[PDB]
């Protein structure tokens, strides 16, 4: 059981996440983009309610 | 001696039979949740030349 | 999920159709095999969950608890094999049946896609424990202890059923997945305050909270060794699992609501750790140590931060294993001495060296020595509390110190010094007891190699 | 250990409940078996219901 | 046996509600709770105000 | 080494000085490292070559999994559960990716601090500013969500922040 | 390839082999203490090589070899720091331990459990090596607690003696009082700096606030037996003379001073904590010397001398001279 | 939902004719298996009460118990499914015939809804 | 093997029950002194002097030499606080107040 638990496949996707981050940073540095954006979602597709106060 | 140790050791077979029956029941219950098979937006895939279902 | 449930159900006919002198052998072997089967659930995803069907799902919060629940049964059988020797075959079979039913109820409780099913099984676990406590108990106060254990639980949990049916009437579903995706804020209202209280107090009573912890010393002292093991290892964690599951609906009301509980637990850990210093009983001391640890777990759950949840999960697993080991050691002493008081039998290291080594390891792991998972949960909860408020550390500091004290106190009173001259019936420790301690302790030191396996879904 | 855990925490929830339930049970169950008193109470509750619920 | 029984099981049946018992119990069971509640509430109110005005300098604080 | 990309984890050229023996005394370091080489490095190297030719005799490959882009929580109806499920899974994957990004930047910072040694305060300002920027970004997205975090809570936080920013900009323009 | 790392890890690794063989047959013979002594001597003569490499070049290295659990942004790994302090302290500690075991083969000649005594000594040495070579705060805490537990076990070597058990519990109590500040420091560093790693902490703390340094000072006072928490060091003389000579005199009790040395970049940027450290060291050395000049037990006198020397070490730390305090150690 | 007064209801009809348009429960239905298990438990308790070998006293009696339990369970499950089908049919018909009471909610995306955010601190 | 009458009871009020309780705990009537009759549940347990176990005679042949107790003798209510591993009340050459003031 300990051997089985030790060699469990990466269903948590840790190496997948590492490779994704590696490729993403490789691309962003080249483009000159400022790494990770402050906004998690693009503001153009968010419709705020106008205050008019 | 066969037909004699069975009458005393027959009980051992029950736990493994329950395990295989539970595996079969799990697959059978799985068979009833196929409404979205090969329909998820993340995994829309075109079937292989000799493939009928993506997963069983 | 039925690949685990069906063998557990088949454990009953196998036990009842077993030869009169082969019940223990058959039960232990098949329980260990079922535990091995349970190990498959540990391979969780970073995604939602392991949704097997509409009725049962798995989670990396549920999987360690399920594995521990399955692993506990062979240990309970081995511990109970000793004092049930002069007992008829029918009553031993009934005892094994009760243990199997308890495991089945716990297994169905921990998966439980729906909250009403969770409540039904959560309260179904109550009957086998009550019968085990009140039937195969030695003292005359087992009846009062059973009454306390039953009525504290039911007084806590009866409002929970009303709250759950009301929540389903309003929202429309009690399913965990639907509830998580459709969660909406609770307005700060008196009705919402009472709904929060009804949702929380049922799980608070079983931790138990410092105010409501009285039933636990009675139940632990008066129950047999298997009862004490199952109470300290698994039954206390049901409240923590329920809180972690039900807290999602509660926000944003939890912040204001949490203060009475946070203060009660932060002061009650100190109170119970200090109570441990002046105790004349091993079982009561272990029970109060359990109360302190579960008060810390309550604090972690109430803070409700990712590090809090990981620390709470790790601490629950570690405390379950450690407290089961401690109760087993105390029972090994009691079966020789028949007194169950620390100050009577002394200097046992001279007579039983390997058992003294087991005592030392158990006291060290109760003391939260690094890099054990006990201290992993300890430190995660402490860091989360410090981020919550920089003053909490002071209380935490006291707790740690006091904990160490009584732990070594329990190590020094019974193992060190001079052996009592009069006691002469201290026979060499059996292979069964040493195997029990080894099987208790090895999983902890194996898990400290892979902490993420017990850190919960927020890892 | 003694003041809070053994005495006051015990006094508040379990002991108070036991005392109250004992007193209520003693009061309710202590009927001498005289149908005179039973039917006088029946008359009282009948008239109270006629005066209260309409 | 007498020592253990008197220490554990003979306490409550010999309890009598007394001004000394009442005041000591109320103090030792309520005062610390309210003291710590006041302390933590004041600390958290100060922290919440500081984060509302934003003069807290929470740079590099990513784990909670 | 080709096992990892040099651009993702940059390193200086690592200029090293030359040995300049000012005395005729044979130093012990050179003889010690030569005997170490002879007694340790060669057997390890030959064992590695044997293992490498054993590996080449059997060869297989594994492929990194690729994921499509799914509409996020902002393109989901208020009660339509399927799209909310897909968006939540996508958001969790993106959260994991951002965590790994912060990990990479922290690794860069630690490597710089160790490598430049005594002048780490000056020669690691680039990595410090890089980490400050990425930490600022990461904190804004997920700092107060807490346990039971979700895409909806993150979207609500972003909306609150962006209304605050819009009000501040309007007030500054109309000041 | 650059034998510095291989040698500096090989010393610590070969320091563990007798613990592995403690279950073998050699543990049941009378050759076990000589086995442990030879292992320690070989470890010392093998660790002399990285010291020579440092003296020649000034070569420094970090070895983060095994990746432990990673929580969110934070990463925890088995990381060893082989700085000047580590590569300088390891040979001295190994030489002292070699001499101590050679002395103990004769001093414990009539002790029935001499193999267990040697095993206890080797475990303490391994844990102190872990403490000295730690690169992150969690590994340093692991060594911090391990040395304390081994000291508790060795002080109460004669468990039939009440006073030995009392002294061991005293040492545990005072070490937990210091542990409070240690845990406070760990919590503050993780929350504010986002890491337990030494490199990250130095980088993100240009002007260290009061609280983490006060926690570190409390831990150092607890483990170095300063005036506030001094009596456990004199009370620790209940153990066997080799235990007092190895742990409570020259290797274990410098743990707090060594910890304050480890964080000297943050110590120099704060002026109040330096003053507190200086005053604590001065009062500790005065009080301990004053107690020493009038004792009758030789072990008590020499232990008070050790405590006064620790006070002098923290005096050196408080005036912003950490390397000179290391030389004093 | 009091369906006693439903129009066109035969008073003492256990299963109406229109129930025959619904799929019958399968013979391997889990609820039928549970009813058979209940019958088997009844047989075991019957053997135990009369002081007979619990597992192997009367095979015919246990078989009769199981068979009767399965029979009654099958008919009860049929009636259950029919009654639930009636409830759903009535609810759908009432929703269809009263459009003004069940308006079609305007589909709104989360990107244009403002939900208050409560930080966890 | 202990009977019901051998367990501690309520506070003694009359001389006869005081003597009976003194007999129960195996001491003299003149040496017997219960705790003051307040709310705390001391009941009918003797109030032995608050002297520690360390200052007990170390040369007497106790049945428990480490704890310095005899078999049948009554046990102090706070025994576990005075076990020679904890606080002791042995007199010192210097008076308590002088040490406090001098130390302070
Ligand atoms: C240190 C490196 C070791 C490498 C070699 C591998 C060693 C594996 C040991 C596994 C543990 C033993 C099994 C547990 C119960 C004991 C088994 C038993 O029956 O023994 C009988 C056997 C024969 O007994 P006997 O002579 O017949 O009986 C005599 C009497 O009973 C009288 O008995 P006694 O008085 O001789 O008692 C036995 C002895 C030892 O027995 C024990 O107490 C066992 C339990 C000790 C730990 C207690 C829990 C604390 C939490 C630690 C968690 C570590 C988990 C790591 C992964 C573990 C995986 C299993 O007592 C002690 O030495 C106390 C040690 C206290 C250690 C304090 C410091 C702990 C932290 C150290 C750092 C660990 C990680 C380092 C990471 C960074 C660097 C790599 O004695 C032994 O086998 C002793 C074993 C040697 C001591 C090991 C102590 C350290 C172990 C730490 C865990 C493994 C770390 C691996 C990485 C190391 C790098
Ligand atoms: C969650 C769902 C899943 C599990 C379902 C749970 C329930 C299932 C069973 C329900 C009831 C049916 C059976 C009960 C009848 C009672 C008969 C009895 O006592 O047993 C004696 C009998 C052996 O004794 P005997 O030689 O015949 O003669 C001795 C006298 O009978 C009697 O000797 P005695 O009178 O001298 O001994 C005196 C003793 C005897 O008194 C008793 O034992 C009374 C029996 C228990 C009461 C039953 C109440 C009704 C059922 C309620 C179940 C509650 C579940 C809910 C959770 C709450 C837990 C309380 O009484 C006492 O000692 C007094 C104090 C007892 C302690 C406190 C009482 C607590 C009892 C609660 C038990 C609850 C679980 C029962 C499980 C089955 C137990 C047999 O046991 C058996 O052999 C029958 C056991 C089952 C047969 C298994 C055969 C199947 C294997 C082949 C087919 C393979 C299956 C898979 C197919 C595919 C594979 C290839
Ligand atoms: C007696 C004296 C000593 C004699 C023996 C001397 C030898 C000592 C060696 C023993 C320990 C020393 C440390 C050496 C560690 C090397 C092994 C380690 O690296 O493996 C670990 C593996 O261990 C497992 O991860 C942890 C064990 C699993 C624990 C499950 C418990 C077993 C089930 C039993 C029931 C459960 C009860 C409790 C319920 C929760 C960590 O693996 P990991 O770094 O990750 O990655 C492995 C490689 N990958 C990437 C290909 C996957
Ligand atoms: C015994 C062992 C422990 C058991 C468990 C104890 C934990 C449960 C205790 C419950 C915690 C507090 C309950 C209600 C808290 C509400 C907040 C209140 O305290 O603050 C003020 C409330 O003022 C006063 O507290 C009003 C209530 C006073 C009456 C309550 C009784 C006080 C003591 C009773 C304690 C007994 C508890 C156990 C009963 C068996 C705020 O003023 P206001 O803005 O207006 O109200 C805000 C709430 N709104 C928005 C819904 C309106
Ligand atoms: C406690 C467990 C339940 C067991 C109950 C006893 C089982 C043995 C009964 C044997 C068969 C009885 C069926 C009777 C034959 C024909 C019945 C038919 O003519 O009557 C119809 C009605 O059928 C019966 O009512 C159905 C009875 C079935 C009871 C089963 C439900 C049990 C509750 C769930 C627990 C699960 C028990 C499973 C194990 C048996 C028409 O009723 P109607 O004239 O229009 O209106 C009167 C009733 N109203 C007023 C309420 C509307
Ligand atoms: C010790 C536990 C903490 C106890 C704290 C308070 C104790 C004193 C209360 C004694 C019992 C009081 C009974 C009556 C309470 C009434 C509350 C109530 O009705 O709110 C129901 C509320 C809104 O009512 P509606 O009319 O439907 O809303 C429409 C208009 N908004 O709906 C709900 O949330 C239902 C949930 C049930 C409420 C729970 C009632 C019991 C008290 C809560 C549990 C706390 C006690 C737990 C006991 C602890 C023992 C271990
Ligand atoms: C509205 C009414 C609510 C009623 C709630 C009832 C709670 C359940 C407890 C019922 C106990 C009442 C009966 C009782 O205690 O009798 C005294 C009885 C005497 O023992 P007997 O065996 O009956 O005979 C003695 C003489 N030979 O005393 C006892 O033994 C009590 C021992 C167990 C105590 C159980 C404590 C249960 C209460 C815990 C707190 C929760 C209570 C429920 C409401 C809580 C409020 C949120
Ligand atoms: C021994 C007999 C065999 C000898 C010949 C083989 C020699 C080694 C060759 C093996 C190849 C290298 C190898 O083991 O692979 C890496 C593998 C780990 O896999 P990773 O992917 O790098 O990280 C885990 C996540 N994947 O390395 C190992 O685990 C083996 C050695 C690791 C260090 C040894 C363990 C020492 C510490 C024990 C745990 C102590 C508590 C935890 C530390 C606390 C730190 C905060
Ligand atoms: C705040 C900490 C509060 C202290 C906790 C007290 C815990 C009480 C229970 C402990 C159990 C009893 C016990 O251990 O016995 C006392 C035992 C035996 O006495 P001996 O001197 O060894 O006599 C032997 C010869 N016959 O000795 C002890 O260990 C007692 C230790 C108590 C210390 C408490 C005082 C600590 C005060 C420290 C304040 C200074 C802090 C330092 C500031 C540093 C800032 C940079």
């Amino acid at each position: 059981g300990s051997t089985f638990v030790a060699y469990l496949p990466d269903y948590r996707m840790q190496e997948w996440a590492r490779r994704e981050a590696e490729r993403l940073v490789k691309y962003r540095e080249a483009n000159g983009l400022p790494l990770m954006e402050s906004n998690c979602f693009d503001p153009n597709k968010i419709q705020l309610p106008e205050d008019e106060d | 001696n066969v037909l004699q140790i069975v009458r005393d050791h027959w009980v051992h077979i029950l736990v493994p039979v329950g395990f295989v029956f539970g595996c079969y029941l799990d697959r059978r219950s799985d068979e009833k949740l196929t409404a979205f098979r090969n329909k998820s937006l993340l995994f829309k895939r075109e079937l292989r030349p000799n493939e009928e279902v993506t997963w069983k | 999920m039925l690949k685990i449930i069906i063998p557990t159900t088949m454990l009953l006919p196998m036990t009842w159709m077993s030869k009169h002198n082969m019940i223990w052998i058959n039960a232990t072997v098949h329980s260990l095999l079922i535990s091995l089967i349970s190990l498959s659930l540990l391979n969780q995803l970073g995604e939602n969950s392991l949704n097997f069907s509409l009725t049962f799902f798995s989670d990396s919060l549920s999987a360690p608890l399920l594995v521990l629940t399955t692993w506990l049964l062979p240990l309970m059988l081995m511990a109970s094999q000793s004092h049930l020797s002069k007992e008829t075959t029918t009553r031993k079979k009934l005892y094994i049946t009760m243990l199997i039913l308890l495991q089945l109820f716990l297994i169905m409780t921990f998966t439980a896609t729906e909250l009403i099913l969770f409540y039904i099984l959560f309260e179904a676990t109550l009957v086998p424990t009550l019968i085990i406590i009140t039937r195969w108990g030695n003292q005359t106060e087992r009846l009062n202890a059973g009454l306390y254990f039953l009525f504290y639980t039911l007084a806590g949990s009866l409002p929970l059923l009303v709250a759950l049916v009301y929540i389903q009437n309003t929202t429309g579903s009690l399913n965990f997945l639907i509830i998580h995706y459709w969660s909406h804020p609770l307005s700060n209202s008196w009705s919402n305050i009472f709904m929060w209280l009804a949702c929380i107090m049922a799980f608070m009573v079983k931790m138990p909270l410092y105010g409501l912890h009285l039933w636990l010393p009675k139940a632990h002292v008066e129950a047999p060794i298997a009862g004490s093991m199952v109470l300290a290892a698994v039954l206390l964690k049901l409240g923590g699992y329920g809180m972690m599951r039900i807290t999602t609906i509660l926000n944003p009301l939890t912040n204001y609501m949490a203060y009475p509980f946070l203060m009660l637990s932060m002061w009650g850990m100190i109170m119970t750790s200090s109570i441990c210093l002046r105790q004349t009983d091993l079982k009561s001391l272990i029970a109060y140590s359990s109360v302190s640890h579960m008060a810390l777990v309550i604090v972690a759950i109430m803070i409700q931060t990712p590090w809090s949840f990981m620390g709470a999960t790790a601490l629950m697993i570690a405390h379950g294993l450690t407290s089961s080991m401690l109760f087993c050691l105390a029972n090994t002493n009691y079966e020789r001495v028949h007194s169950r008081t620390m100050i009577l039998a002394r200097g046992l290291q001279t007579l039983l060296p390997l058992m003294a080594t087991w005592w030392l390891v158990a006291s060290l792991t109760n003391l939260a020595l690094p890099p054990s998972i006990n201290l992993i949960g300890e430190l995660f909860i402490i860091t989360a509390s410090f981020s919550w408020s920089n003053i909490t550390i002071i209380l935490m500091g006291m707790n740690m110190m006091i904990t160490a004290l009584y732990s070594l106190y329990m190590l020094i009173t019974t193992q060190r010094g001079k052996y009592t001259h009069h006691i002469n019936n201290i026979k060499p420790s059996f292979t069964r007891e040493n195997a029990l301690m080894a099987l208790h302790i090895l999983p902890l030191l194996l898990l400290t190699l892979n902490p993420k396996m017990i850190l919960g879904p927020l890892y | 250990s003694s003041l809070l855990d053994l005495i006051w925490l015990e006094t508040i929830l379990p002991k108070t409940t036991s005392f109250i339930q004992m007193k209520m049970s003693i009061m309710v169950s202590n009927q001498k078996g005289l149908i005179k008193l039973y039917f006088l109470s029946f008359l009282i509750t009948i008239m109270i219901s006629m005066t209260l619920f309409n | 046996i007498r020592w253990t029984y008197a220490r554990s099981a003979n306490i409550y049946p010999n309890f009598r509600p007394t001004p000394k018992t009442s005041l000591l119990g109320a103090l030792f069971g309520i005062g610390p709770l309210f003291f710590w509640y006041y302390v933590f509430k004041t600390d958290r109110d100060k922290k919440e105000k500081l984060i509302q005005e934003g003069k807290l300098d929470q740079t590099f604080n990513i784990s909670y | 080494p080709d096992s990892w990309d040099k651009d993702v984890y940059p390193e200086p050229p690592r200029r090293t000085p030359a040995p300049a023996p000012q005395t005729s005394l044979p130093n012990p370091v050179t003889y010690l490292t030569k005997i170490f080489d002879l007694l340790v490095d060669r057997p390890v190297t030959l064992a590695r070559e044997f293992i490498e030719q054993q590996h080449a005799k059997n060869r297989y490959y594994y492929y990194h999994r690729e994921f499509r882009r799914v509409p996020d929580i902002t393109e989901c109806e208020e009660k339509d559960i399927l799209c909310m499920f897909e968006a939540e899974m996508q958001w969790r994957r993106d959260y994991k990716v951002d965590q790994e990004i912060v990990n990479i930047i922290q690794e860069r910072l630690k490597a710089c601090q160790q490598r430049e040694g005594e002048s780490y305060r000056q020669n690691c300002a680039k990595e410090l500013e890089q980490f400050t920027q990425v930490s600022k970004a990461f904190q804004d997205r997920y700092s107060d969500l807490g346990a039971h975090y979700s895409a909806r809570k993150c979207l609500a936080k972003q909306k609150q922040r962006m209304l605050a920013e819009r009000k501040a900009a309007k007030e500054a323009a109309a000041a | 390839m650059n034998p510095f790392a291989s040698l500096t890890l090989t010393t610590l690794t070969i320091l563990t082999i007798p613990i592995m063989m403690s279950n073998s047959n050699i543990y049941k013979t009378n050759l076990y203490p000589n086995y442990v002594k030879t292992t320690v001597s070989y470890a010392f003569t093998l660790s002399l090589v990285p010291l020579l490499m440092f003296m020649h070049t000034g070569q420094e290295m970090i070895i983060s070899n095994w990746h432990w659990m990673t929580l969110q942004t934070v990463e925890l790994s088995l990381s060893f720091k082989m700085d000047y302090f580590s590569v300088m302290f390891i040979p001295v500690a190994l030489f002292v331990t070699w001499s101590i075991m050679e002395f103990s083969m004769w001093y414990m000649h009539s002790d029935p459990f001499i193999n267990r005594f040697f095993k206890y000594l080797l475990l303490f040495l391994i844990t102190m090596m872990i403490l000295v070579t730690a690169n992150n705060l969690f590994q340093l805490f692991i060594g911090w607690e391990g040395v304390g537990i081994m000291s508790f076990l060795l002080i109460g070597w004669w468990h039939g003696r009440t006073d030995a058990n009392t002294a061991a519990l005293q040492a545990i109590l005072y070490n937990r009082i210091g542990d409070i500040g240690f845990v406070l420091s760990m919590a503050w560093f993780l929350t504010h700096s986002n890491a337990w790693d030494l490199q990250q902490i130095f980088m993100l703390n240009n002007e260290c606030p009061n609280m983490p340094l006060i926690g570190l000072l409390l831990a150092a006072a607890g483990k170095s037996a300063q005036f506030g928490l001094h009596p456990w060091l004199p009370s620790a003389m209940e153990g066997p003379t080799p235990v007092s000579a190895l742990l409570h005199s020259s290797t274990m009790v410098v743990a707090g001073v060594f910890l304050l040395i480890r964080f000297y970049p943050l110590m120099e940027t704060n002026k109040l904590v330096q003053t507190m450290t200086l005053c604590l060291g001065a009062i500790t050395t005065l009080f301990t010397a004053l107690c020493a000049i009038t004792q009758n037990d030789i072990k008590k006198i020499v232990a008070f001398s050790t405590s006064s020397q620790l006070g002098l070490m923290m005096v050196t730390i408080g005036i912003n001279q950490p390397h000179l305090a290391f030389l004093h150690i | 939902t009091m369906m006693s007064g439903r129009p066109g209801r035969v008073p003492l009809q256990f299963l109406p004719n229109e129930a025959r348009s619904l799929p019958p429960p399968k013979l391997t239905d889990p609820r039928l298996v549970y009813m058979g298990f209940l019958g088997y438990c009844s047989g075991l308790i019957d053997n135990a009460i009369r002081r007979r070998p619990v597992v192997s006293a009367g095979l015919h009696r246990q078989l009769l118990y199981v068979t009767s339990f399965v029979f009654f369970g099958y008919y009860l499950l049929k009636r259950q499914d029919y009654m639930y089908a009636l409830r759903d049919h009535d609810m759908f018909a009432y929703v269809k015939s009263h459009p003004e009471d069940f308006p079609e909610k305007d589909k709104k995306t989360y990107g244009e809804i403002l939900e208050e955010f409560h930080p966890v601190r | 093997h202990v009977t019901k009458d051998m367990f501690p009871g309520p506070y003694p009020k009359t001389p006869e029950e005081r003597a009976a309780a003194a007999k129960k705990y195996n001491m003299r009537v003149e040496d017997y002194e219960p705790y003051p009759d307040d709310g705390m549940g001391y009941g009918d347990y003797p109030k032995l002097p608050d002297r520690s176990q360390q200052e007990r005679d170390p040369w007497y042949d106790w049945d428990h030499p480490d704890l310095r107790l005899n078999w049948g003798e009554p046990i102090h209510w706070d025994l576990d606080m005075y076990i020679r591993n904890r606080v002791d009340t042995s007199p010192t050459p210097v008076s308590w107040n002088t040490m406090c003031k001098h130390l302070f």
